[PDB]
RNA sequence: AAGUUAAGGGAGUGAAGACGAUCAGAUACCGUCGUAAUCUUAACCAUAAACUAUGCCGACUAGGUGUUGGAUGAAGUGCUUCCUUCAGUACCUUAUGAGAAAUCAAAGUCUUUGGGUUCU
RNA sequence: UCUGGUGCCAGCAGCCGCGGUAAUUCCAGCUCCAAUAGCGUAUAUUAAAAUUGUUGCAGUUAAAACGCUCGUAGUUGAAU
């Protein structure tokens, strides 16, 4: 027994044996403008970017959690 | 044994680093080598064996300009009776080659089984915890949890396949063509794959996600 | 792979369009 | 739609605002006793509504008069007594059914004259469950001519 | 998101909220000094209340207008 | 024609959380629907809906929370009785320990199982799991 | 800051071939009337960071692997991985070595980077069986299937794709400990463009 | 088993299409499912032509030019190699 | 469409038929001719692979290329294109959608089975 | 796929099939299997049959969308 994860865009979670979800790690940064040691994590289903939408899903997911001003 | 190693995968699996088979499936990650599920339910030192079994050999011809070419298929269900179920197929000239493909597919088409409680917490999970619906071909199969006092009413194949994956009861009920055993199986299969990706209520809270294994052991292979 | 490609690989070694400019005044 | 394919959505969509227009400074009584005079002088309430939207610019009469330009109309007592859509499919379907009398090789004209006739008689049933038709109204093919009165 | 959606202008006729592409407009025809209002997609043909001279011609769409005068949207 | 307004808005729901667009806009909005929508909210299936009210029946937006596999309508609206519920949960849900069937009785719009709890079963509107 | 600003302006990176494509509408300023697209450029220098940042969270460099399948991508690739950690994989992609364990070439990576997805399509499409996330640098007519993170350059331009792996190697290095941000570089991008 | 998805023809929004006549076999054929040849072609071979030149005069006179248009049905094109049987897959393609 | 009835028409084609060929035979394919029919009018008949072999109404779900008919806004030159939009109408791709498959943007939203309805 | 007899005959066989000289299927012996003071056979009926389908079928190509439209009974009907 486990328990899987689920994917960060679409909050369906993901299988045993899916193969195309992905997890995305960004590093973060420190005062003068270099990586550090910690990160941050996300998690996109083999579904979404099957379809192609995991691009804008990031794109959401990171202006949720402040790593850009992008938006849309 | 003394397999030598192929994917970092199986580099971490051969060391160890790995601790259970949870961990690749929680991070989805693809079995490429058998050894690795022969590493976590070896004979010994494993709580649970893992049994093998062969449920349909069918010849299966070609029809050449001279003969036939009459090849064997062959399916087995690999099932550890606690929630790891696998089927493997192998077409082969000959039938024990085709014996051991199957055998050695199923044990990489392993998979975990989301064995669920139906009355109480403090009694063990002995049942699918929902109508799960699997399709391959024409054949399709409900699995419906059903009172814990009861066995695997069932077809044969649905029998020797749920107790392989360690379903102790449940409710089952087909529709289409379940002569063809190779999509019966397929699709009883593919129920028990759908048991662990339907998002139970009780999976709402967010978890947050560790450290996938190829990071967090990425200095140990850094060396390699 | 010998020597003779590796001297070359040293050797190898060693307004604008009037929307675009309205584009970066909006910018920045 | 009824007969026929082609879901045609075009039509006309009144504003958010319900109340009169803050410009219009109009008076509901002359708004009412145009639309008096302009029936008198003869038009259907559809059209009536539409010169008064044109030449008057007092959109939504519902805004400037708090009920229905037929609604008044009948207050006034002066309204026809077969409705406008009734009176038109009747006109429509008496001028096909001449038409086909001179041409009677016209199948399509015959399959348009069935398809209006039919119409009537929906439209005519509605009409007299209410009670703004008389219950032995019936349309007849034959006075439909001289029934537009 | 369609909640707070702004620029649906461009957006077919009853859109999130259902507002007709019509108004009304007072027309200043030059050298007459008439007051007169006047429905955009009108259908009837229209006379000046100073002199009479046309002022727009009745189309399937927002109408021709004459070669001169001061249009301005009478919208509150 | 179209019919039931219910089924409507249950069906686009139900694509709209498969697609996965986490927000839903819902056109013939009702009471009736109105309810189900909050019922469903306050058994935790979606997140705060907001309906726009024009004054043309106005329409609804839902925000989902992708966590609904699966939301439909019951048709026609079968009366059931207080004793065959369990006749028909069994029959509908997927399970017994999660799912709601959603019942229209004297005292109002709710689940199987609260309609349990105070009597009177009435008529089947529709189910989520 | 505003004088990398600058840097990135003179090159051809900005515009961007016809086919506008549904998915790079955010990505996308507007067509010139001339019907060339053209890309804001700001958020190909955000994205870019952001790419680098994927990049540089990786611990072990040599799990990175930037393919390219185009004769003036080639050398980009090679020598932006030269620079970094990351191993290239330039010119014909043998399309087996991301899923068969068996093939002397294998050598699945952590995170793939591809120059254009609709040539390397063969790679992205073995991705999507092993679990790599890949950036692809898309251009206004590039399929976004098994695309995670999209970068909106041009990948037709020589001189754009050189500058594009210039400035992913530049900011990774950044990144790094190797340089401070404020200090004006020393290897010069002609270097990367392809002869 | 629906070899074509347009039924071998060209119909659409359409009930029925006048038949035109083939011009090898004479066959009533749709006139949209006809193989139609709109073939240019000089009268004569260029080395006749250089002989009708050289006879001729005003130095400057133009071969005049044959437009035919032919129609063919199914049977007669194929027999004619107008058009080829084609794979399963080539068959999609049209130009 | 064929066919029937009655008037008219009657060029060409042409079930029937008569010849001439081919063939072992050829009452067929081919060739020459040719009656009915084909055409019009007035009546019947009510059937076709009358076929997208896909009943009708409604909702939802995706990109692109066109094209037909309107409407909106702007710009090459009072004139024309582009943008948006409605309604038709096809096509291409895509499906962690379906299907036994061929294939299907509906034949999808179906064992996670119930929008309404008719026929078989 | 034990042993004799028969050899497309006799016969067996619900169905697929077996029988022309090695018959794992007939006729016998031995052995074995199942049920067991019970066990076969025939007919009917129920489940199997989601192959009558309200739950719950299918209708492009397997059987099956009326040639098409109108239309009464019937069935179903926006929001408030």
């Amino acid at each position: 027994i486990y328990i899987p994860r689920k994917c960060s865009a679409t909050s369906r979670l993901i299988p045993a044996k899916e193969h195309g979800a992905v997890q995305i790690n960004v590093g973060m940064v420190d005062a003068n403008g270099v990586y550090n040691g910690k990160t941050e994590t996300f998690a996109i289903s083999g579904h979404v970017r099957q379809n192609g939408e995991s691009d804008a899903c990031l794109n959401r997911l990171m202006y949720e959690k402040k790593l850009l001003s992008f938006q849309n | 044994k003394n397999w030598v190693p192929v994917t970092k995968l199986g580099r971490l699996v051969k060391e160890g680093k790995i601790v259970s088979i949870e961990e690749i499936y929680l991070h989805s990650l693809p079995i490429k080598e058998y050894q690795i599920i022969d590493y976590f339910f070896q004979p010994n030192e494993c709580s649970h064996p893992l049994k093998d079994d062969v449920v349909k050999i069918m010849p299966v011809q070609k029809q050449t300009r001279a003969g036939q070419r009459t090849r064997f298929k062959a399916f087995v269900a690999i099932g550890d009776g606690n929630g790891h179920c696998g089927l493997g197929v192998k077409c082969a000239k000959e039938v024990a080659t085709a014996i051991r493909g199957a055998i050695i597919s199923a044990k990489l088409s392993l998979i975990p089984v989301r064995r669920g409680y139906w009355g109480n917490k403090i009694g063990d999970p002995h049942t699918v915890p929902m109508k799960v619906s699997g399709k391959c071909g024409s054949v399709r199969i409900r699995l419906v949890p059903a009172p814990r006092g009861t066995q695997i009413v069932g077809a044969p194949t649905t029998k020797k396949m749920l107790n392989f994956a360690g379903i102790k009861d449940c409710f089952s009920s087909s529709c289409g063509k379940t002569k063809t055993k190779g999509n019966f199986l397929r699709a009883i299969f593919n129920a028990l794959s759908k048991t662990y990706g339907y998002l139970t209520p009780d999976l709402w809270k967010v978890t947050n996600f560790d450290k996938s294994p190829y990071e967090e052991w990425s200095d140990f292979l850094e060396t390699y | 792979s010998l020597k003779l490609q590796e001297e070359e690989r040293e050797r190898r070694l060693d307004y604008v369009e009037p929307d675009t400019l309205r584009m970066i005044k909006s910018l920045g | 739609r009824m007969y026929g394919k082609g879901k045609g959505i075009s039509s006309s969509t009144l504003p958010y605002k319900r109340k009169q227009p803050s410009w219009l400074k109009q008076k509901p009584s002359e708004i009412e006793d145009a639309i008096i005079k302009l029936a008198k002088k003869g038009q259907t309430p559809s059209q009536i509504g539409a010169t008064l939207r044109d030449n008057y610019g007092i959109p939504q009469v519902k805004s400037v008069t708090g009920n229905k330009i037929l609604r008044i109309l009948r207050a006034q007592g002066i309204a026809t007594t077969i409705p406008e859509d009734l009176y038109f499919l009747i006109k429509k379907a008496v001028s096909m059914r001449k038409h086909l009398e001179k041409n009677k090789k016209d199948k399509d004209c015959k399959f348009r004259l069935i398809l209006t006739e039919s119409k009537i008689h929906r439209i005519s049933r509605y009409y007299k469950r209410k009670k703004l038709l008389p219950s032995n109204w019936k349309y007849q093919s034959s006075t439909a001519s001289a029934l537009i009165a | 998101n369609p909640d707070p959606v702004e620029e649906s202008k461009k957006h077919k006729l009853k859109r999130l909220i259902p507002t007709p592409n019509s108004y009304f407009m007072d027309v200043k025809c030059p050298g007459c000094l008439q007051i007169t209002t006047l429905f955009s997609h009108a259908q009837n043909v229209v006379l000046c209340g100073s002199c009479n001279i046309m002022l727009c011609q009745p189309t399937g769409g927002k109408c021709k207008l004459t070669e001169g005068c001061s249009f301005r949207k009478k919208i509150e | 024609v179209r019919m039931s307004v219910l089924a409507d808005c249950l069906k686009t729901i139900n694509n709209a959380e498969k697609r996965g667009r986490r927000q839903v806009l819902i056109r013939p909005s009702s009471k009736v629907v109105i309810k189900f929508l909050q019922y469903m909210q306050k058994k935790g299936y979606i997140g705060s809906f907001e309906i726009v009210d024009d004054h043309r029946s106005g329409k609804i937006v839902v925000n989902l929370l992708g966590r609904i596999n699966k939301c439909a309508v019951i048709s026609p609206r079968y009366d059931v009785k207080l004793d065959e519920i369990e006749k028909i949960i069994t029959s509908i849900l997927p399970s017994r320990l999660f799912g709601h069937l959603i019942l229209t009785t004297p005292y109002g719009i709710m689940d199987h199982e609260e309609a349990r709890r105070k009597h009177t079963g009435g008529k089947v509107l529709g189910f989520f799991f | 800051k505003e004088e990398s600003i600058a840097k990135m302006l003179i090159c051809k990176v900005h515009i961007g071939t016809k086919n506008l494509e549904n998915k790079m509408k955010r990505y996308v300023y507007t067509r010139a009337k001339d019907g060339v697209h053209i890309i804001n450029l700001a958020k190909t220098y955000e994205k870019l960071q952001l790419a680098a940042r994927i990049i540089v969270a990786i611990s072990n460099p040599a799990d990175v692997v930037v393919v390219s399948a185009r004769p003036f991508g080639s050398r980009a690739v090679l020598k932006f991985a030269q620079y970094t950690g990351a191993q290239a994989i330039a010119g014909r992609w043998t399309p087996g070595m991301l899923t068969n364990q068996i093939i002397q070439k294998f050598t699945e990576p952590r995170l793939l980077i591809v120059t254009d997805p609709r040539t390397d399509a063969q790679s992205v499409k073995e991705s999507a069986y092993a679990n790599i996330p890949v950036i692809a640098l898309c251009d206004s007519d590039s399929p976004l299937e098994h695309v995670d993170i999209a970068i909106p350059c041009n990948n037709k331009g020589k001189e754009s794709i050189a500058l594009m792996y210039w400035l992913l190697a530049q900011e990774v290095l950044y990144l790094k400990g190797v340089i401070p941000r404020s200090e004006p570089w020393n290897v010069m991008v002609d270097m990367f463009l392809w002869r | 088993p629906k070899k074509r998805r347009n039924g071998g023809r060209s119909k659409h929004n359409r009930g029925h299409v006048n038949p035109l006549r083939c011009s090898n076999c004479g066959r009533c054929v749709p006139k949209d499912k006809a193989i139609k040849r709109f073939n240019i072609r000089n009268i004569v071979d260029t080395s006749a032509q250089r002989d009708i030149k050289e006879a001729s005069v005003y130095s400057t006179f133009q071969l005049p030019k044959l437009y035919i248009k032919q129609c063919y049905c199914v049977s007669c094109a194929i027999h004619s190699r107008f058009v080829r049987v084609r794979s399963r897959e080539q068959r999609r393609v049209r130009k």
